[PDB]
């Protein structure tokens, strides 16, 4: 049944195709890592962690919902069947009906959907059933395959993630973009050299050299221990060969949908004033990338705030803090430069410049008590603390925060109707897709 | 042979590299000596081309020795190396290497100084004696160093003079523009910091205002070179006054400090022992090093707020050695912003016009050319590159950025190790969301820092520039111009070519500049400039709208040129209608200040005749000989138009337009110096064919070839564009050219008949026949016949206006053919025969593309609408008696086989 699900997913999009070798290898890892139900449970979490990274966010929620479905529909009773199907239906705007009271998690889902919260209702199954998630680091570490491929939509790139991964692994990546015959020949020489003597290699934009990918890469993957191959392709690009993709591990890279999760990631990726400034910058970057997804109401268009803007803003913050050492930090200058030069360069309209100026005025007020979100207030550093103590205190005040269910409205200070429409449309699409998927 | 003898046949210790090439050169020397002796008392060119192939590595190493040779072609490199002792061949290519230098001052076989493009003269600190045995690269390198030292010397003693307390009005007559500019900026930032230490700003504001007024007074009575210098200093001082006035209006000190931080500041270190690195520029905290490269007196931009924010984001990008990315709609000032940033940083920004022909090898060669030099590279229209090439060169660009950031001495690109100068940088200007343009991959977009410049400030630009000419009321006039342009853009028909952005404002100002001597600097001049720029490009109802708004928002001889046009049409057989003469006047007045023109109208509406008779009028009026090159753009491919790279041996082959530009730049026989040269692109404006000339059309006036060749466009080199529609023509090339729309046809039916008849009798008593055929071409019947001819359904739909040519040519051919039997019959028979032939020609020219029933209806209506001889459907003239087709059928009895 799970294989039929994955085959339907591959029937949707070309990148989502699945072979039998990968599934059987995953089943082997189940045993490598009431008994038969325990192996079934471990199979569910192992297959989820293995093949969730090969799908984008909507298909991640689709797969999580239908897998939690299949498990619960197996285990629980028919009243649970009716309640879950009617809750998916009212989430899908197809069938409307209250659930029948019995355990507790169904009541939690009923609370989450009766408060008109949709994204959290979709993610409830992922947080409830599955208790593990995999990033690119977990995929690269826990794979017997030495060949990896990586996909993303246009106007986003995850080469920096692989560069960081190689740096933390004490390896030597070698980026060879494709598109010209000189780069193809250089990549052939380097792939032979790296197979002979070890070393990592990365091929960028493989969809722009489809003939070479169809011949040389096919005959190479078809046929050392410190050697890995990485390939980057565009999800909206031209179709790539099925056997070559089935012979390589597939990872889809996208920005983290959470706000607090984005803050935690940007904090873990990095005197006391420098620590405070980079904490504020991480919070601001997470807030603006969360607001960026809301096309018609959060902004006026679709923008893309990547880590390069974060790096440039952090460099500017350190340059300001080092030069202005008289403790009179030019907060207005920092606000103007971040809202105008660093994060405002890509902005084309004027209402978007106004809203990014409002955001920068909110997050860089330079006050002793700053309330960046309605739940968390970040005090300014004292005059007698150290860098390590400041970092520990900021991590502690970050960890105690709990993201609310309506964090796309209260934290972004937006009208509720637009957010409700966006969440309702997205959850309706996801629930309709899983309803069409679950009937066959 | 001269180039080969210069590189190998005369220089010593140069033949020890390649012995086989030395032997081949000796054999070619013997052959050339034998040929010269035979001439004094084909295969040589082939042998020269064959031995040219082996010279590629030699030229590559020569370019490695002097990195600025990468901007020269192989032939130019041969010319500059072969000039061992003449030394004048180098002086012609300084515009190709440096850009702002056009010649070298020579004195007694020694160098004295350089000469800028704008006519400025820079005197070197120490004259360098030139040896007979020296080579080009040594003295070129020491001249490159000496120019920077001379610029620093002029800046230093000019700054000392200004610090001593003298006024700038006496200093501007002594030093070059760059020294005055840099010293003035240093003095201004020092005084502004002194004022910011306190709360007082009014005294310095008043001092700056009096200095500006004094410069404006001195502007009128100064020489042309000094006029340009004072104009550029006045632009800078207007920026100074704007900044000081903005600082004076700050309520608190914090916002004053922030506003001072956001603007470019020009400091000078007072501890460094190295002279060339003593000046650093601070903006928003980041510091960049002045290069002290010679600039000349460029057209200084008006320092708008958008320009300052663009400068700030360029400095922010270059602090981490990243790339500068400017994106937005066309005609907003991206390339000019990059060039102005470079000029403020004391270097000439080298601009490249990207194309589809720029593959990986070409772009990588350009990158290694600019990184070895240390110059700043601008990749203008970065979207025009192929997506594959854009992804491929991402590795090279990232390698350059990493080498600059880590201070690596050498980088490896194109399978070779080359030094990387720390002064180099890369910029891109691109127009997103346009037809026929690729998209940058994100891994490449992460190596550039984006900035959007969709909305410029045209009001500040117009106000400052009109103040530069010294208009009495600058603020009100600028507001009126900008409001008028906005009303014209908002209250007109939504046509594709109706763009009223900033390039049209710049054209209006450039047209108002030379009319001060005829209309006076005021309202009349600006409305005349607005008319002469915008009116030719508007339609019919939009013309009335333009006139109405011009009368609303604004309160309010040419005999020789019109006489010249009338004479030109008289010798060409044309006729001056109101529309034709209006179009000729519009074309003349719009080309007077615009070097590139687009002629848009219906097919056969009068474009070619218009520009040909205007060309004849120019030849009569000015006395200049005129040569015209007509090129059909889409008949030829891009490779045959611009040029191709022979991938077998990596050598350059010229196209057609490039060939014309090269033979007008070379100027071998002195015939192109005092002539006008017109290139007419008489086909559709494909973006892929025309956008390769964006650097040609705009103020750059340069054609960036793939092989690094940078051919400048001479001021007498004008480009036309004759076309039918602008459906696929992108606005990027629309705004760069003065457009001339043809709302209606420029000629009448009767005048067209008369002109075609005159042409036909020019192509050939005759006076009696001409009078008879002119009398038979009665307009009263002809107009009604042509009006009735529109009812017929015609296959291969052609307007009846275009079918006059077929009718007149067929009729004249018929009379010419039957003239052999026209001297033995009376007048009435002659009239009947001629009118029968004319009716037959009109039938087969007007309804000849229609069915048989339509042809019968048309011969019926031409018989009713014309006494004369009737025309039947089978009527003919046999050897001269009218008959039918019934008796012309011969009896045919075919055999079986
Ligand atoms: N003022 C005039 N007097 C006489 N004939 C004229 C006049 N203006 C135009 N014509 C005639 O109009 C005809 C078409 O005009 P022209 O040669 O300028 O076409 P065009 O604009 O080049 O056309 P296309 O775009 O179809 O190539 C010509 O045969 C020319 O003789
Ligand atoms: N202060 C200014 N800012 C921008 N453009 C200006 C300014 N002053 C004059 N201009 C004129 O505006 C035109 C801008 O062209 P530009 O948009 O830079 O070309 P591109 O479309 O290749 O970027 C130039 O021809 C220049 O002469
Ligand atoms: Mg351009």
């Amino acid at each position: 049944k799970i294989f039929s699900m994955l085959e339907k997913f591959g029937q949707f999009h070309w990148f989502y195709g699945i072979s039998i070798g990968q599934f059987l290898s995953c089943f082997k890892r189940v045993f490598i890592k009431t008994r038969v139900d325990e192996i079934l449970w471990l199979l569910y979490q192992e297959v989820y962690c293995q093949f969730s990274t090969a799908l984008d966010k909507k298909f991640k929620m689709i797969m999580a919902m239908t897998m939690f479905c299949l498990y619960k529909f197996d285990i629980e009773s028919e009243q649970y069947k009716e309640a879950v199907l009617t809750m998916i239906g009212v989430l899908s705007e197809s069938s409307d009906g209250v659930p029948k009271l019995t355990n507790d998690d169904l009541r939690y889902l009923w609370d989450y959907v009766t408060t008109k919260s949709y994204i959290s209702a979709l993610n409830w199954f992922k947080n409830e059933f599955f208790v593990d998630e995999w990033n690119i680091a977990d995929v690269v570490a826990n794979s017997e395959n030495n060949y990896f491929t990586m996909a993303s939509e246009r106007d986003v790139d995850g080469t920096f993630k692989l560069i960081e991964l190689a740096k933390a692994s004490k390896e030597s990546l070698k980026i060879i973009p494709l598109g010209s015959i000189e780069n193809l020949n250089y990549a052939q020489e380097e792939i032979s050299k790296s197979k002979i003597e070890g070393g990592w290699i990365l091929l960028q934009n493989i969809q722009m050299s489809l003939s070479w990918v169809k011949t040389y890469l096919h005959k190479h993957v078809e046929e050392h221990e410190k050697f890995k191959m990485f390939m980057t392709c565009h999800l909206t690009g031209d179709k790539l060969p099925a056997p070559l993709l089935q012979r390589t591990d597939r990872v889809v890279y996208e920005d983290i949908p959470g706000i607090l999760d984005t803050v935690k990631d940007l904090w873990g990726s990095q005197g006391v004033w420098s620590v405070y400034c980079t904490f504020l910058l991480s919070w601001f970057h997470a807030l603006i990338t969360a607001r960026t997804r809301l096309v018609p109401h959060g902004f006026s268009k679709k923008y893309y705030f990547n880590d390069c803007d974060f790096q440039f803003a952090s460099v500017y913050l350190e340059n300001v803090l080092a030069t202005n050492s008289t403790n009179n930090i030019p907060w207005a200058q920092v606000r103007d430069h971040i809202a105008t030069i660093v994060y405002g360069g890509k902005i084309d309209e004027e209402k978007d410049l106004e809203v990014v100026a409002k955001l920068c005025a909110h997050v860089f007020c330079g006050s002793d008590n700053l309330q960046i979100v309605p739940g968390v207030r970040i005090p300014q550093p004292l005059l007698q603390q150290s860098e390590e103590e400041e970092r520990a205190r900021l991590t502690a005040i970050l960890s105690n925060t709990i993201e609310p269910a309506d964090s796309l409205s209260s934290w972004l200070q937006l009208p509720r109707e637009s957010i409700l429409d966006y969440e309702r449309l997205q959850a309706k699409e996801v629930a309709s897709s899983t309803e069409q998927l679950l009937q066959e | 042979w001269l180039d080969l003898y210069g590189i190998l046949g005369e220089n010593l210790d140069i033949q020890n590299f390649l012995p086989l090439e030395t032997s081949k050169f000796k054999s070619l020397t013997s052959e050339y000596k034998m040929i010269t002796t035979r001439a004094f008392q084909k295969l040589t060119i082939d042998s020269l081309k064959m031995i040219k192939s082996s010279l590629s590595t030699f030229l590559e190493r020569q370019r490695r020795q002097f990195p600025r040779f990468y901007f020269l072609g192989n032939d130019d490199l041969l010319k500059i190396i072969g000039s061992g002792k003449h030394h004048d061949q180098v002086s012609k290519f300084m515009k190709k290497m440096f850009g702002s230098i056009e010649s070298i001052i020579f004195f007694e076989d020694s160098i004295t100084g350089v000469r800028s493009v704008e006519g400025e003269v820079l005197n070197l600190n120490e004259k360098i004696e030139l040896k007979d045995s020296i080579q080009a690269q040594e003295w070129l390198n020491i001249l490159d160093t000496e120019i920077k030292l001379s610029v620093f010397t002029q800046f230093r003693d000019c700054l000392g003079q200004l610090k001593d307390g003298t006024d700038i009005e006496v200093v501007v007559s002594k030093y070059i523009f760059q020294a005055i500019l840099l010293s003035a900026q240093v003095m201004w930032t020092e005084l502004v910091e002194k004022c910011l230490q306190t709360n007082e700003f009014s005294k310095y504001w008043k001092e700056v205002d009096m200095k500006i007024k004094g410069l404006l007074d001195k502007l009128n009575k100064s020489s042309d070179n000094v006029k340009k210098k004072i104009e550029a200093l006045l632009v800078e001082y207007l920026h100074f006054n704007n900044v000081i006035g903005q600082l004076k209006n700050c309520s608190t000190k914090e916002e004053a400090r922030l506003l001072w931080a956001k603007v470019q500041k020009f400091y000078q270190k007072n501890d460094t022992l190295d002279d060339l690195n003593s000046v650093f520029i601070s903006q928003s905290g980041y510091l960049l090093q002045y290069k002290f490269e010679y600039i000349g007196i460029p057209e200084r931009l008006i320092y708008t707020p958008l320009l300052l924010v663009g400068f700030a984001t360029l400095t922010d990008s270059l602090h981490q050695k990243y790339g500068g990315c400017f994106f937005g709609p066309a005609g907003t000032g991206k390339t000019e912003t990059v060039k102005a940033f470079g000029q403020n940083l004391g270097r000439v920004v080298v601009v490249f016009n990207c194309d589809d022909s720029f593959d990986y090898q070409v772009l990588s060669r350009l990158l290694v050319g600019i990184t070895q030099i240390g110059a700043w590279g601008c990749f203008d229209e970065f979207n025009r590159l192929d997506e594959k090439v854009l992804s491929a060169v991402s590795a090279n660009i990232q390698q350059i950025q990493n080498g600059l950031q880590v201070g690596k001495s050498h980088i490896t690109l194109l399978e070779e190790e080359t030094p990387l100068s720390p002064h180099t940088a890369v910029f891109i200007t691109l127009n997103p969301g346009y037809n026929g343009r690729s998209e940058l991959p994100e891994n490449l977009k992460k190596s550039f820092r984006e900035f959007s410049m969709k909305s410029p400030q045209s009001g500040t630009i117009a106000e400052m520039i009109l103040q530069i000419m010294g208009f009495e009321d600058s603020k009100s006039l600028a507001s009126k111009i900008v409001h008028f342009l906005e009303l014209l853009s908002s209250k007109c028909s939504s046509m594709n070519h109706y763009h009223f952005g900033l390039r049209t404002l710049k054209g209006v100002l450039r047209n108002c500049s030379p009319l001060v001597s005829e209309f006076g600097e005021g309202e009349k001049t600006v409305v005349e400039s607005l008319k002469r720029v915008i009116l030719p490009s508007l339609g019919d109802t939009d013309e009335l709208v333009f006139k109405d708004e011009l009368s609303k928002i604004f309160d309010s001889n040419s005999k020789a040129i019109v006489q010249c046009l009338k004479d030109a049409g008289q010798r060409s057989g044309f006729s001056m209608s109101e529309e034709f003469l209006k179009k000729c006047m519009q074309f003349y007045y719009m080309q007077k200040t615009q070097q590139a023109l687009i002629l848009v109208g219906k097919a056969g509406c009068g474009k070619t005749a218009t520009w040909k008779t205007v060309i004849d009028a120019m030849a009569i009026f000015d006395g200049h000989a005129n040569v015209v090159y007509v090129i059909d753009t889409k008949v030829l491919t891009k490779e045959s138009l611009y040029g191709s790279m022979l991938k077998a041996t990596l050598e350059w082959r010229d196209g057609l337009f490039t060939s014309i530009l090269r033979r007008v730049n070379d100027d071998i026989t002195g015939t192109f110096k005092n002539s006008r040269i017109w290139v007419v692109f008489d086909s559709d404006l494909d973006p892929e064919y025309v956008e390769a000339m964006n650097s040609v059309l705009d103020d750059n006036k340069i054609l960036t070839l793939p092989n690094g060749e940078r051919l400048p466009i001479p001021p007498n080199f004008r480009i036309l564009f004759e076309t039918d529609n602008l459906d696929h023509t992108t606005p990027a090339t629309i705004t760069r050219c003065g457009l001339l729309w043809f709302s209606t046809d420029v000629c009448s039916i009767s005048s067209k008949i008369d002109h075609l008849l005159n042409k036909s009798y020019e192509a050939l008593e005759l006076d009696k026949l001409k009078d008879l055929i002119s009398d038979s071409f009665d307009m009263a019947s002809l107009t009604n016949i042509f009006t009735c001819s529109n009812d017929l359904v015609h296959i291969l739909g052609v307007r009846t206006f275009n079918k006059l040519e077929t009718a007149v040519q067929l009729a004249v051919h018929l009379i010419s053919s039957y003239r052999q039997w026209f001297q033995n019959l009376d007048d009435k028979s002659l009239k009947d025969v001629i009118t029968l032939l004319i009716k037959r020609s009109l039938l087969y020219a007007l309804a000849g593309d229609s069915t048989g029933e339509s042809q019968r209806a048309f011969i019926q209506t031409i018989n009713t609408y014309f006494d004369s001889q009737e025309l039947s459907d089978y009527s003919t003239i046999v050897i001269l008696s009218f008959s039918s087709f019934c008796s012309e059928i011969p009896s045919v009895s075919l055999e079986a086989h």
